[PDB]
RNA sequence: GUGAAGAGGGAAACAACCCAGACCGCCAGCUAAGGUCCCAAAGUCAUGGUUAAGUGGGAAACGAUGUGGGAAGGCCCAGACAGCGUCGAGUCGGCCUGCGCGGAAGAU
RNA sequence: GAUGUCGGCUCAUCACAUCCUGGGGCUGAAGUAGGUCCCAAGGGUAUGGCUGUUCGCCAUUUAAAGUGGUACGCGAGCUGGGUUUAGAACGUCGUGAGACAGUUCGGUCCCUAUCUGCCGUGGGCGCUGGAGAACUGAGGGGGGCUGCUCCUAGUACGAGA
RNA sequence: GCUGAAAGCAUCUAAGCACGAAACUUGCCCCGAGAUGAGUUCUCCCUGACCCUUUAAGGGUCCUGAAGGAACGUUGAAGAC
């Protein structure tokens, strides 16, 4: 996880999604893009 | 929106039972109720009631359910998993799933009301019942116990879900 | 002179509210308004000319937004670092009356007398009270 | 539930091994019961015991009267055990040192010896300032109390000289070495609070 | 300009800010700033909107399918937008703007 | 018309920007062991040599030897080594008296606690006739650390190690 | 993480459901009804006469003196008192 004030999509495959308030990043293809903002 | 304007067709020997919001579908399979949000206007069809703001998304979550309970008191719904290991292995006695694990206690996961397992193998397990929610919490409690490993996939993995690997 | 109510004449009644369902903040006001007897002509600052009321049902008191999770009531020991708390949600579990009288206790007067105030204030958890011998009337706030 | 003993005193048993326990001997007379409270009654489930014996002059009317409604002797005190949802007793029910023919740990409780007014010293393990290097006059005392001006105060709790001792103590998780009915005995391992002659109250193990 | 050498009302408290200049008395009335759910005097006032963060009631670069409004575009029943080996109307992503969100750690 | 000033000792108390222990994401994470970020303040968190030292270096421990706030916490609690009185000397400056953000040896630390606070311990009255007991438990406080070895198993993992 | 739309897909979240730490609330130990919101239970004790008067939870008089308490004494593994 990057936890980031800055959080965007690294790749095509990364996803933007809002949870509880959180901005986060998921992606399906590399790990290391997973991010949330903080 | 577009989820929830598609009817959901009722099929023969299905008896739904519209007791307001608390919608209750007994088929063969067995029975399954659900209570919906009070946005939603419940062949079946589902709509928006007045004075909710999001009354179109309750309306598709409420349409999509509905939908599954369908599926769920005719055929049903199964989910599969494999184990990978060396000396990974399930075996079923009645309602609770005994697995080994390269754990140095057992693991014994005992099932919920409703769900049904059968080991045709000893590194498969063959999950069955009527709700959709309740079939994918047994078997990612059961994939918990030991989650696939990034190195040799080992573990208790979903039959259709690819583990991407790699090497040091 | 202007009138002035005197203690050992005031007519004190009693009244029977349901808690059910009411918003916190708004029930507890007109709570006060009452305790405190802003309600009648008679009312005098040094006097309290107010009514006896029962709450029933406090357990079922209605809050808004985020703040039946959100709302956190602190309280501090006396001993240092004995700053403790509690919120809504877990204040209801353990001890529902005390929603109610702490939301209405901040609206009365501080001093002897709104103390005095709030001991007219009768809170129950569930659906019973057991004061049917002082004949209560039913106040629908 | 427990039963209401006196300290004996200490000794030791040898076991065949060679091995010496430390013991504390219990003297357990029958515990019998004065009143049953009850959940519509009195709220809550219990027992309340006596146990010895009192001189007919120092029992009061009040405390006879009391005796008398549940057909028993005047012990030497009353108290109460809570009942767990299995339990049921009788008034006027004896109960012996034989309930903890089974029980493997018991819990004491007693009154600590009373060591009066304590210094800082004894009390909470203070440490000694300088006996020489210039001390002056402040070898036992306890030093600072506080910071300065912020708080300006010193807090509740603050260690500080007092009255030590006796106090209600309870010791944990004792073994029970022996149960000797025949001569109303417990013997359990080590030390438990209070002077020799004291009231201990013995439950089996909480823990 | 005020305080100093100026009281009164407001800004919780607060010389110097806002309103306003106390000759004395009144258990009359109207207003100022500031206010009108309870503490605490007066609208739980009316009508139309916005916000869901207790934002309101601290904090920036920057980040984001939060949500409201506006003007204009591209594609599209010669079938669009993921399915485009498919069926049946919207769909895409800039611009401007209102209100929110993260960024946001401190000692009794 | 005085708010005692460095360091130590004694006794602390809070913050969390976490040193250890607890939970977790990513890893250029095989395992073992790390790195990095997130959550977490419950408890725990060296002894010595040298120096007035705080610090620091060094020796040897430890799971760890946290970082800060508290009048750089704490002299009506202790010390008085440092430092800034008066004595004396060196280097140095000055014709000199003398002087030094140089050094060196010596060199008085008062207070019986009224109030707040805090630790304990009683007396009074109250609680609605009086009295002796046993209680309920609103509320408050205490406690909360962790090593090593063995088994699981030389198993999983690994070409081995 | 599950199920799941808004957004035909996807999505742990919007509705709904599950797991998750020495922190939190409990569980363990001690104090604790001055908890003036002063609680509960058990037991014990007292079952006379009379007068006046702004007549009211009024004030005396004679008789009575309980339960229990305190005091005093001998004291304690209790204690500055
Ligand atoms: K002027
Ligand atoms: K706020
Ligand atoms: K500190
Ligand atoms: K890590
Ligand atoms: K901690
Ligand atoms: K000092
Ligand atoms: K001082
Ligand atoms: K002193
Ligand atoms: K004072
Ligand atoms: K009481
Ligand atoms: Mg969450
Ligand atoms: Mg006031
Ligand atoms: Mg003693
Ligand atoms: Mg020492
Ligand atoms: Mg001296
Ligand atoms: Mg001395
Ligand atoms: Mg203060
Ligand atoms: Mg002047
Ligand atoms: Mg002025
Ligand atoms: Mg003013
Ligand atoms: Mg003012
Ligand atoms: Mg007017
Ligand atoms: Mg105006
Ligand atoms: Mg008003
Ligand atoms: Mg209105
Ligand atoms: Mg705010
Ligand atoms: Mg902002
Ligand atoms: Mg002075
Ligand atoms: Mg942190
Ligand atoms: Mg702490
Ligand atoms: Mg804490
Ligand atoms: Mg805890
Ligand atoms: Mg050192
Ligand atoms: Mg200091
Ligand atoms: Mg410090
Ligand atoms: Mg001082
Ligand atoms: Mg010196
Ligand atoms: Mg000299
Ligand atoms: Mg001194
Ligand atoms: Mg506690
Ligand atoms: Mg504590
Ligand atoms: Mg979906
Ligand atoms: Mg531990
Ligand atoms: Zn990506």
């Amino acid at each position: 996880m990057k936890v980031r004030a800055s959080v965007k999509k690294l790749c095509r495959n990364c996803k933007i999604v809002k949870r509880d308030g959180v901005i986060r990043v998921i992606c399906s293809a590399e790990p290391k893009h997973k991010q949330r903002q903080g | 929106s577009r989820v929830a304007k598609a009817p959901v067709v009722v099929p023969a020997g299905v008896d739904v039972k519209i007791n307001g919001q608390v919608i209750t579908i007994k088929g063969k399979n067995g029975e399954l109720t659900r209570t919906l949000n009070d946005a939603v206007e419940v062949t079946l069809t589902f709509g928006p009631r007045d004075g909710y703001a999001d009354g179109w998304a309750q309306a598709g979550t409420a349409r999509a359910l509905l939908n599954s309970m369908v599926i769920g008191v005719t055929e049903g719904f199964t989910k599969k998993l494999q184990l990978v290991g060396v000396g990974y292995r399930a075996a079923v006695k009645g309602n609770v799933i005994n697995l080994s694990l390269g754990f140095s206690h057992p693991v014994d996961h005992q099932l919920p009301a409703g769900i049904t397992a059968e080991c045709p193998t000893q590194t498969e397990i063959v999950l069955k019942g009527a709700d959709k929610q309740v079939i994918g919490q047994v078997a990612a409690d059961l994939r918990a116990y030991r989650r696939p490993e990034p190195y040799k996939g080992k573990g208790v993995r979903y039959a259709d879900e690819v583990v991407r690997t790699k090497e040091a | 002179k202007t009138f002035t109510a005197k203690p050992e004449t005031v007519k004190r009644d009693w009244y029977v509210v349901d808690a059910t369902g009411k918003t916190l903040g708004r029930l507890a006001t007109e709570l006060a308004r009452r305790l405190r007897g802003k309600h009648k002509a008679e009312y005098t600052p040094h006097v309290d000319t107010g009514d006896y009321i029962i709450v029933l049902n406090a357990d079922k008191v209605a809050v808004t937004g985020n703040k039946r999770t959100d709302k956190v009531y602190y309280h501090h020991t006396g001993h240092i670092g004995g700053i403790k708390q509690a919120t809504f949600e877990e204040m209801i579990a353990r001890r529902p009356e005390r929603v109610i009288e702490i939301a209405v206790k901040g609206m009365l007067p501080k001093g002897p007398l709104g103390r005095a105030m709030f001991r007219k204030l009768k809170v129950y958890a569930g659906n019973e009270h057991n004061h049917a011998a002082q004949q209560p009337q039913v106040l629908d706030i | 539930i427990g039963l209401v003993g006196k300290k004996v005193g200490m000794t030791r048993i040898f076991t065949e091994d060679g091995v010496s326990i430390p013991v504390t001997v219990i003297e357990v007379e029958a515990n019998r019961v004065t009143q049953v409270k009850d959940l519509a009654n009195d709220g809550y489930r219990a027992i309340q015991v006596t146990t010895g014996a009192k001189k007919a002059n120092r029992v009061t009317k009040p405390e006879a009267g009391h005796f008398a409604k549940a057909g028993v002797e005047a012990g030497r005190g009353l108290w109460e055990f809570r009942l767990a949802e299995g339990e049921e007793f009788t008034v006027g029910q004896s109960i012996s040192v034989e309930l903890f023919a089974d029980v493997k740990k018991v819990d004491v409780t007693g009154t600590s010896k009373g060591k009066g007014f304590a210094g800082t010293v004894k009390r909470w393990n203070f440490r000694t300032q300088d006996a020489t290097h210039g001390n002056s006059l402040s070898h036992r005392v306890p030093g600072s109390i506080g910071q300065n001006q912020t708080p300006g105060k010193v807090f509740k709790g603050k260690k500080m000289a007092g009255q030590m001792g006796n106090e209600r103590v309870t010791v944990q998780s004792l073994d029970v070495v022996r149960v000797d009915a025949e001569r109303n005995l417990l013997l359990v391992k080590g030390a438990v609070p209070g002077a020799t002659g004291s009231d201990l109250i013995v439950k089996p193990a909480v823990k």
